[PDB]
């Protein structure tokens, strides 16, 4: 369950395009693991 | 028929018009309570290469 949940917990996704007026905004976000301090969670 | 299409569940319109709205969006939790993602994921604004 641990391995399944931690392998599930790692992922990223794009938010397509948000429109404010004529301005397009690519919605980006990343919770992607980088350091080992983030591994503990 | 021979044709095929997709099926998509999407937030309606002004649901996300801007950072503030997206901050107020909700998702579940382990303790069984709706939590706004602004309480967890920090939402900011920055430009990036096209």
């Amino acid at each position: 369950q641990i391995t399944q949940a931690i392998s599930e917990n790692n992922a990223n996704a794009g938010g397509s395009i948000l429109n404010r007026g004529e301005q397009g905004l690519v919605v980006r976000g990343v919770g992607l693991i980088r350091n080992l301090d983030d591994l503990g969670n | 028929e021979d044709r095929s299409y997709n099926v998509v569940a999407r937030f309606i319109g002004s649901s996300r018009n801007d950072p503030e709205a997206i901050g107020n969006l909700t998702l579940t939790a382990a303790n069984g309570a709706h939590v706004a993602l602004a309480q967890v994921a920090h939402i900011r604004l920055a430009e990036g290469e096209t």
